[PDB]
RNA sequence: ACUUCCAAUCAGUGAAAUUAACCUUCCCGUGAAGAGGCGGGAAUAAAAAAAUAAGACGAGAAGACCCUAUGGAGCUUUAAUUA
RNA sequence: UUACAUUGUUAACCCAACACAGGAGUGCACCAAGGAAAGAUUAAAAGAAGUAAAAGGAACUCGGCAAACACAAACCCCGCCUG
RNA sequence: ACAUAAUCCCAAAAAAACAAACUCCUAGCCCAAUACCGGACUAAUCUAUUGAAACAUAGAAGCAAUAAUGUUAAUAUGAGUAACAAGAAGCCUUUCUCC
């Protein structure tokens, strides 16, 4: 498996959780090509944290084909919070919280293979089949 | 103090996690000796002798194997442990021979309208490897067992079982063996799966023939009546009889079923 | 000087290790763990009285069942079984009621036996 | 309501738009090509077109001549307009001012990028 | 007007995921006809026209510089 | 009816008071006498956004009216007592 | 008596917790000095500022408030008045 | 004859049973509680003794926390909500436009 962290980086983790789950189970190319032409803070972040995962994956674990690389799992974690001063009227001063994410991609090689299909007729005549038999 | 329960609470957390493997060895915690396991063992059970044979059959080749294997590789001395599966394996052979005769003479005078069909299924689920091993593991056999490689593998536990076996039939005779088996298996047996393991292939053709063997009368299958059911099952209600005399009689949600369930019913009604 | 030590931190992990399966906070938070607890308990306690009454409803409701499929009905059988010096529980008659219709219909037999008898010795 | 309505807003007021649309007509008619929001250049579009054919009028009627001074204050412009870039398209009808996307977006309002140009 | 009670993690998650559906995702990949790059659908590539663009800027520049 | 600044959308930065925990419907009654948590009926797959301010005796101020305390302070005198 | 010296200017602006539509002394220009509403879309409700209106012209309302157009005339109470 | 949707708790019906910390049976740690009073014990610190990475014999307390619009710190809710930000073309530096 080929890991990748980058920490101490400053921006939304709620925001850049919509382009962390965007590519979790996509394949790198797919993922590559989404995270260029996808609009948002975190999709120059996310394209240069899956570009260096490339690069140590080909380089480190030495793969013969880049094809038979996927994205397996993906995820944002928050780190320390900077807090500022947000001055308001009436001589009160409100709290700014500068937030942190802590990005992190796990990698492993094979062919990608996620299936979401479900036959209803199906589970429902083995379900109550067994539920009445239960 | 702090720190020993600190560190107590560190080991039963770092337990979850990681699981080592059971060792035959280190498993007791009291020093394990050849004649304390013999001396409780003559204790609970009612006879036992041959302790030399009792010892042997506890006695696994891998154990041998290895620890030859270990003797060669160290070269420090050089000792004999070859007699002890030599006189295992014919403990064995004896056991399962004698072993067989008694379960057989067992269903012979248990039931004796038992067809040899029957009797054959029966005594091959007897036997049968996993319900054997399965009683050897309830009965905490693999505590006395002894072998290097691993204790778990069910080939280790089923040859020590038989061994003690044919161990109980040269020791203490076929007298006190007939007394200890005859009380577990029969215990252990309990379901419906007896007749039903014979019952897997063509119920109808099988009570075909044990009627035309016996009574020489063709099985007729004739709806006495249906109850329909077109949401969940349909009940059909289908009698079985010979010579204008019902046999049987059962519901079922297809025929192919009914007569199925019928022809299993009526078949139990015949073992009698 | 004393100090707080473990003592608290294992009395939390104590009421929150039986504050597990717990639904939200309260799998997680120290207080709501307690006032879930206290209230769990409290329901154990009654349930476990009222287990008693809601078996013996159910007993009463399947003999209830199983004696109209005779034609007649609870009380009168209740009645019966008192005269009969029957001192069989309603579990036992429930599971006779269920498993082995034979000894109900011959107690139900026997209960209009007795409910004849005495029908025709008061007339 | 914005039912059945051209003549679109975007953010700016009526003499703002009016000198927007002479700016970017301005930058239009020296570069030959330029580059612009979307909503702006689709509106520029139909002034363009509007421009050309008050060139195409005449040189010498005073009608187009007052026009082209109206919205081109730039002295450098209008001959270049009439003399040059006019006469190529005198063939032409709805043939000028053609629109094209711009493949990336800008790094601070992500804004839509579009290139207008006349045909060489 | 002020919150009544704490948001509790089922409603927020339930909240924040399912209706906004995330970022829908379509495909907006084609292969460039000239150089071959990977580019959106319905626009000009971004490397066979940029420098394209840039050296007619540099030309228009040179060519502006020169006629004055 | 129109114009512009907000409201609305997208992107960047990312508050606040409030908050016992909340799976949070309605009616008729009851309950310290005005119930989404009680009872009985009626209604209801699961979650948002733009809007309306009836309810959660909404939020915000330990009522500034009333009275209590052998509370305080200002002011006034033929209250009493006097450097 | 060397009174041919010593300091400072010319640096950037500052007081209101803030890179805050609020604040102040002196001389003269109003421009050849200086600042650009320096993120983008949407043309909903609704709100703020502003523009226009058929016919009536205070029928509104506590009051011509507000507000486009204008200020012609009447009569009282109080205070002289400039403050 | 009163003011949101009906029936005086569902539906209906017609004109001797069910059913409680009560009693009995079965076992034993033998028969509730607010204020208040009495008895017997446990967790933690330290000291003397003993034992040495887990304890009991006593003595000595800053000795057991869920609340005081508590204190301090961390982290949520509201919320990705309010709020902050209208020239343009080019080109290496200009032009046009606004106040
Ligand atoms: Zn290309």
């Amino acid at each position: 498996e080929i890991y990748h962290c980058r920490r101490q980086i400053k921006y939304s983790k709620d925001k850049m959780w919509y382009l962390a789950k965007l590519i979790r189970g996509m394949s790198i190319d797919q993922a590559l090509a989404q995270l260029e032409f996808s609009d948002k803070k975190g999709a120059q972040i996310i394209k240069e944290v899956l570009l260096e995962a490339q690069d140590m994956a080909v380089r480190d674990h030495n793969v013969e084909f880049r094809s038979n690389l996927y994205v397996a799992e993906s995820t944002s974690g928050r780190g320390q919070y900077l807090k500022r001063i947000r001055y308001h009227g009436r001589g009160r001063f409100g709290i700014m919280e500068k937030v942190f994410c802590h990005y992190f991609v796990k990698l492993v090689e094979g062919x990608x293979x996620x299936x979401x299909x479900x036959x209803x007729x199906x589970x429902x005549x083995x379900x109550x089949x067994x539920x009445x038999x239960x | 103090x702090x720190x020993x329960x600190x560190x107590x609470x560190x080991x039963x957390x770092x337990x979850x996690x990681x699981x080592x493997x059971x060792x035959x060895x280190x498993x007791x915690x009291x020093x394990x000796d050849y004649h304390a396991e013999i001396q409780a063992f003559g204790h609970r059970l009612q006879e036992t002798f041959s302790l030399d044979l009792l010892k042997t059959a506890f006695v696994n080749s891998c154990y041998i194997k290895s620890e030859e294997a270990k003797r060669q590789k160290l070269g420090i001395d050089k000792e004999a442990a070859l007699l002890n599966l030599k006189d295992n394996q014919e403990l064995s052979e004896q056991g399962i021979s004698f072993s067989q005769t008694c379960l057989t003479q067992f269903f012979e005078d248990a039931f004796p309208d038992l067809p040899t069909e029957g009797v054959t299924s029966l005594v091959d689920f007897l036997t049968s490897e996993e319900v054997v091993c399965h009683v050897a593991r309830n009965l905490a056999v693999e505590q006395l067992a002894l072998s290097a490689e691993f204790p778990v593998p069910p080939p280790v536990l089923r040859q020590t079982f038989f061994a003690v076996i044919g161990a109980l039939l040269q020791s203490s005779g076929p007298e006190r063996t007939a007394l200890f088996i005859r009380d577990f298996l029969i215990t252990q047996m309990t379901g419906k799966e007896l007749f039903e393991m014979w019952t897997i292939t063509n119920p109808m053709g099988l009570l075909v023939e044990e009627l035309k063997k016996r009574k020489i009368s063709a099985p007729e299958s004739r709806l006495t009546r249906q109850s329909g059911s077109t949401t969940a099952l349909p009940v059909y209600f289908v009698g079985l009889y010979c010579d204008r005399k019902l046999i049987a009689e059962g519901p079922g949600e297809t025929v192919l079923v009914a007569e199925e369930e019928a022809a299993r019913v009526a078949l139990r009604k015949l073992f009698g | 000087l004393r100090s707080r030590v473990t003592d608290r931190y294992w009395r939390v992990q104590e009421v929150l290790k039986h504050a597990r399966h717990f639904r939200g906070r309260k799998n997680r938070c120290y207080r709501l763990a307690v006032r879930a607890v206290t209230r769990a308990f409290v329901k154990c306690t009654r349930a476990r009285r009222l287990k008693k009454r809601s078996l013996r409803t159910l007993w009463i409701n399947r003999i209830t069942a199983a004696s109209q499929e005779h034609g007649l009905k609870y009380p009168a059988f209740i009645i019966n079984l008192i005269k009969c010096q029957v001192e069989l529980n309603r579990k036992v008659l429930a599971d006779l009621a269920i498993y082995e219709p034979k000894t109900f219909k011959s107690l139900a037999a026997l209960a209009k036996r007795r409910r004849x008898x005495x029908x025709x010795x008061x007339x | 309501i914005s039912h059945g309505r051209v003549f679109r807003r975007l953010g700016l007021g009526p003499e703002s738009r009016i000198h927007l649309l002479q700016n970017l007509l301005t930058g239009l008619v020296r570069h030959e090509r330029i580059e612009a929001s979307w909503a702006r250049v689709d509106e520029l579009r139909g002034y363009a077109e509007k421009l050309i054919d008050y060139g195409k009028l005449g040189d010498t009627n005073e009608r187009a001549m007052r026009m082209a001074d109206f919205w081109l204050t730039e002295k450098d412009l209008i001959p270049k307009l009439f003399q040059v870039l006019a006469p190529r398209f005198q063939g032409q009808n709805g043939g000028y001012t053609r629109m094209l996307q711009i493949p990336n977006r800008n790094e601070q309002d992500r804004a839509k990028m579009a290139v207008i140009e006349y045909k060489g | 007007a002020a919150p009544k009670n704490r948001r509790s993690i089922e409603v927020n998650r339930c909240r924040r995921r399912n209706p906004q559906k995330l970022i829908k995702v379509k495909n907006n990949i084609d292969v460039c006809p000239e150089c071959g790059h990977l580019k959106q659908k319905h626009i000009l590539c971004g490397y066979c026209x940029x420098x394209x663009x840039x050296x007619x800027x540099x030309x228009x520049x040179x060519x502006x510089x020169x006629x004055x």
